[PDB]
RNA sequence: AGGGCUACACACGUGCUACAAUGGCGCAUACAAAGAGAAGCGACCUCGCGAGAGCAAGCGGACCUCAUAAAGUGCGUCGUAGUCCGGAUUGGAGUCUGCAACUCGACUCCAUGAAGUCGGAAUCGCUAGUAAUCGUGGAUCAGAAUGCCACGGUGAAUACGU
RNA sequence: CCUCCUAAAGAGUAACGGAGGAGCACGAAGGUUGGCUAAUCCUGGUCGGACAUCAGGAGGUUAGUGCAAUGGCAUAAGCCA
């Protein structure tokens, strides 16, 4: 994984409109594709909608859900069996 | 006699006073102790409930009965009168000796431990338990084992509810979780 | 009690590690060296835990120290 | 007798596949010792093709033939197969 | 030979009877044997009581046996109940590590179901 | 921009590593060839168990650097065990490349320690510095070989015959 | 040849009337003395499961009787020495 001098990656993009979410109280869930970026201790409470490849999927996200990657939370193959 | 001492003077009194038994008679004691231990493979091969008969009176100090099917199972395939396992009976002396030994050797080799159960209660007051192994008991020597083998030990008591057991049972330092 | 039926049964002794000795009659028929009495042990002492969860942020904030 | 199906310009349906394994049932009989075995069928412009490869026990033996069909390029082939192996059973059971 | 609640082989060299100390591997082994100052070559069944403890006494700085066993369990679980991707490759037994499955695969897998 | 080519009831082909004692492990110690390097090859020194990090000599190279060959050899140990054989799998903890390693990198440490006891019918390679076996380099290439193309070490067996 | 019903509350009582058994077995499964009490469900308990063996409770013969059915059977005719 990302070296740890280099500290956790996020894009900015998404660092940014997860201020708004966390001063600006909302509560409607995000559009994002970025299955690059590590959860945040301040995306703690905040449905974001993470893009799979053909649709974004909601991830409540959970102290569980910390340090991960949003994309850990999107599928991206659909399989049932033979 | 060790805890039958304790038993006499410390329990008694403790428990005297918690429940405000007037009568001492009205104290729960314990009455006796069995060792079960069914060995259905025996229907196979006979030869290995006689080597359970040697564990259980090398843990115990006495000879147990043998026990034979009350009625024909299919369920099973046995009939009425095979030997399928054997118990002893332990009631004086030799059952707080027992006992004392039980907490203060056996039950702490317990391949990773949580303390015992503090649910398993008849509803009158009377403690049953098993144990996976019976390396627990030093009593056996664990290089000259045929096989890993267990038992029931259940603990009959003058208790009248459930509850007031428990207490009985703590009272020695009964390592419930 | 019936005679000569039952195994011999006696006085030993059992030497714990925490120096702990207890006269106890048993078959055994020799002095045990035993490593866990219900002296020395985590539960019956007051040792045990149950495992540390919800690391996952405190994990986080130590392990990088970023703003 | 282990089978593997191609299509080198042809879809293989559910019946070209079912017709092909039951076509092929036969030739045990021609030769018992029949091991793993390739076809392939093709379709270029307006021929249609169908070739196998069949490994048997001391031997390779391989034939094609061209139908107006897939069907028919089929039945064509089997009945060149079935003489290859007979001469080969022919020239082992020598005596 | 009782170490960590399990019976030791005492007919081998300490170093290689300790590591059947489950959550004792062999870089441990060579520890414990130097930070309880007690020879590597040293078979268990010629040891005094006394160095069997100073032993006893090591082992119990890691975590070992039935505590490895739950931590273990507890870190799957977690997993799992996440849902995350690594979460599915355990439920579903499958390579979690990004290994291929088109072939080969068989230890997550197990031995072959045949078709029909 | 994100995903896919990396999907997995399964079938086939080509390889790698094994199943051990002509061997595993630890210490000690010999003998090659061929090839690459410019903003690249990067010593020595310091740090770290380690991958590595920091600092920074030399070299467009029969001069500097990659870069200590390995099998071998001596001394010790294991004593035929699913083992001190094997190293798949998985948890935890890291490093490096790169806007970025969730899907999907290579490597490191701690723990874990699977199948496998020499492989049915069939079937392949090779006639001499060959097969067998042991290490080394390169092209592609930010990073990503068990493949490919090259290079030496040790070094057999057997051909009556048609 | 045995048991029940038809058979009309003593006995007996027919039909190619309705239903079932026997053509043995036991030297103990006989004699006596001493002792003993069932089925089944619930609760708790190593493997152990709806059902094996252990402990307690409810229950009261709903069990048992070498083999049919009927009548008996606790003072047991049931179970063990
Ligand atoms: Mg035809
Ligand atoms: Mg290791
Ligand atoms: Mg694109
Ligand atoms: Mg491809
Ligand atoms: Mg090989
Ligand atoms: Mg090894
Ligand atoms: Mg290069
Ligand atoms: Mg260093
Ligand atoms: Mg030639
Ligand atoms: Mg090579
Ligand atoms: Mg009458
Ligand atoms: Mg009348
Ligand atoms: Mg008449
Ligand atoms: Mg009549
Ligand atoms: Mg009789
Ligand atoms: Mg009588
Ligand atoms: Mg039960
Ligand atoms: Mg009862
Ligand atoms: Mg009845
Ligand atoms: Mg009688």
């Amino acid at each position: 994984p990302r070296s740890l001098k280099k500290g956790p990656f996020i894009d900015l993009h998404l660092l940014k409109k997860v201020e708004k979410a966390v001063e600006s109280g909302d509560k409607k869930p995000l559009r994002t594709w970025s299955r690059r970026s590590t959860i945040f201790p301040n995306m703690i409470g905040l449905t974001i909608a993470v893009h799979n490849g053909r649709q974004h999927v909601p991830v409540f996200v959970t102290d569980e859900m910390v340090g991960h990657k949003l994309g850990e939370f999107a599928p991206t193959r659909t399989y049932r069996g033979h | 006699a060790k805890l039958h001492d304790y038993y006499k003077d410390e329990v008694v009194k403790k428990l005297m006073t918690e429940f405000n038994y007037n009568s001492v008679m009205q104290v729960p004691r314990v009455e006796k102790i069995t060792l079960n231990m069914g060995v259905g493979e025996a229907i196979a091969d006979k030869k290995l409930l006689d080597n359970a008969a040697a564990d259980l009176a090398a843990i115990s100090g006495q000879k147990p009965l043998i026990t034979k099917a009350r009625k024909s199972v299919a369920g099973f395939k046995i009939r009425q009168g095979y030997p399928i396992g054997c118990k002893v009976t332990l009631r004086g002396e030799r059952m707080w000796e027992f006992f004392e030994r039980l907490i203060t050797i056996a039950v702490p080799r317990i391949r990773d431990f949580r303390g015992l159960s503090a649910k398993s209660f008849d509803g009158r007051g009377n403690y049953s338990m098993g144990v996976r192994e019976q390396i627990i008991f030093p009593e056996i020597d664990y290089d000259k084992v045929d096989r890993v083998r267990g038992l029931d030990i259940t603990i009959t008591t003058t208790a009248k509810s459930d509850e007031e057991g428990r207490a009985l049972l703590a009272a020695f330092d009964f390592p419930f979780r | 009690m019936k005679k000569d039926i039952h195994p011999k049964y006696e006085e030993i002794t059992a030497s714990c590690s925490c120096g702990n000795v207890m006269k106890i009659r048993s078959t055994v028929g020799h002095d045990l060296n035993l490593d866990v009495c219900s002296k020395c042990h985590p539960f019956f002492t007051g040792k045990q835990r149950d495992v540390a969860t919800g690391g996952r942020v405190d994990r986080f904030n130590k392990r990088f120290n970023i703003p | 007798m282990q089978l593997n199906i191609t299509g080198n310009n042809v879809e293989i349906t559910e019946a070209l596949r079912e017709f092909v394994t039951a076509k092929f049932a036969k030739l045990e009989q021609y030769f018992d010792r029949i091991n793993q075995v390739y076809v392939v069928l093709k379709v270029e412009k307006v021929t249609h093709t169908s070739d196998a490869t069949l490994h048997v026990n001391g031997g390779e033996i391989h034939a094609s033939a061209e139908g107006q069909d897939m069907y028919a390029a089929i039945d064509g082939l089997i009945d060149k197969l079935a003489r290859q192996l007979t001469k080969h059973k022919d020239k082992l059971k020598q005596h | 030979a009782r170490i960590a609640g399990i019976n030791i082989p005492d007919h081998k060299h300490a170093v290689i009877a300790l590591t059947s100390i489950y959550g004792v591997g062999k870089t441990r082994s060579k520890a414990i044997l130097a930070a309880a100052g007690i020879a590597e070559d040293v078979k268990i069944s010629e040891l005094s009581e006394g160095q069997i403890d100073t032993l006893r006494d090591e082992v119990a700085k890691f975590v070992v046996e039935g505590d490895l066993r739950r931590e273990i369990s507890m870190s799957i679980k977690r997993l799992m109940d996440l849902g995350c991707y690594r979460g599915l490759r355990h439920r579903r037994g499958l390579p979690v590590r990004g290994q291929r499955t088109k072939t080969n695969a068989r230890t997550r897998k197990g031995p072959r179901k045949p078709i029909k």
